[PDB]
């Protein structure tokens, strides 16, 4: 998978 | 920032925003030096699959990248940053702020690293097919433990690694380079008021941790290469997003 980060930034 | 008091409030929230984002105590890490693998256990850490052996890792990597997003989120000017930019800081970031903090997980006096619950060398890695990459890692930790870093020391030379204005891709430099200055005088301010400036010297250049990163990546897409479907089946979201670059 991928755009882990924006989930993780957005919460 | 104009003023000392302003600064030293810099210092504290950094300070304190790495102790709430550390992962693993100092303290809990000390105490469990003495705890080393056996020879059995290695021998049995070196016959492990290299596909499993690279998985454990990718994993505890991951794990260990979680906490330094955290400590950014948590990092007073990143969230005021647009994401674009959050997102660029932390892809090239994330993997050397983690270098750094594995020194506190790195004993010096027989050369073992925290893994999995205890210490172990070199050697417990060497299935990974990849001894060039474990060395330098290994050689990187021994000379930031010559340092004997404090917490405080730590937290600030991190956040200098992950607020870089030279990253390329970021929209806003401006804003990152007066962050990064920022920081830069209170990690300067810290290390002046508490007689620490002859470190600066001995701190290693931004392309050795450049370098660690592109080797880790370079090994990666070797592995890739031979097991594509562990990739893919086995490894975690994250660490495919940060390093595999597919
Ligand atoms: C915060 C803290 O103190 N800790 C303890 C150390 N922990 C850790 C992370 C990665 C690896 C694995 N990697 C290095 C360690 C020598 C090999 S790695 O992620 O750089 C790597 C992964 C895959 C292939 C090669 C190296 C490892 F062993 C431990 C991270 C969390």
């Amino acid at each position: 998978a991928h755009k882990i980060l924006h989930r993780l930034l957005q919460e | 920032y104009a003023s000392l008091t302003e600064i030293e409030h810099l210092v504290q929230s950094v300070c304190k925003s790495y102790r709430e984002t550390c992962q693993l105590r100092l303290e809990d890490l000390l105490r469990q030096r003495s705890n080393i693998f056996s020879r059995e256990e290695v021998t049995g850490y070196q016959r492990k699959s290299m596909w499993e052996m690279w998985e454990r890792c990718a994993h505890h990597l991951t794990e260990a990248i979680q906490y330094v997003v955290e400590f950014a989120k948590r990092l007073s000017g990143f969230m005021e940053l647009c994401q674009n930019d959050q997102i660029v800081l932390l892809k090239a970031g994330a993997m050397e702020v983690v270098l750094v903090r594995m020194c506190r997980a790195y004993n010096a006096d027989n050369r073992t690293v925290f893994f999995e619950g205890k210490y172990g060398g070199m050697e417990l890695f060497r299935a990974l097919g990849c001894s060039e990459l474990i060395s330098s890692i290994f050689d990187f930790s021994h000379s930031l433990s010559a340092l004997h870093f404090s917490e405080d020391e730590i937290a600030l030379y991190t956040a200098l690694v992950l607020i870089n204005a030279h990253r390329p891709g970021l929209q806003e430099k401006r804003k990152v380079e007066q962050l990064q200055y920022n920081l830069e005088l209170a990690f300067h301010h810290h290390l002046c008021k508490t007689h620490r400036q002859s470190i600066l010297a001995k701190l290693p250049p931004k392309g050795k941790l450049r370098s660690l990163c592109s080797q880790h990546v370079e090994r990666l897409q070797i592995f890739q290469h031979l097991h594509p479907i562990v990739v893919q089946a086995a490894f975690p979201p994250l660490y495919k997003e940060l390093f595999s670059t597919e």
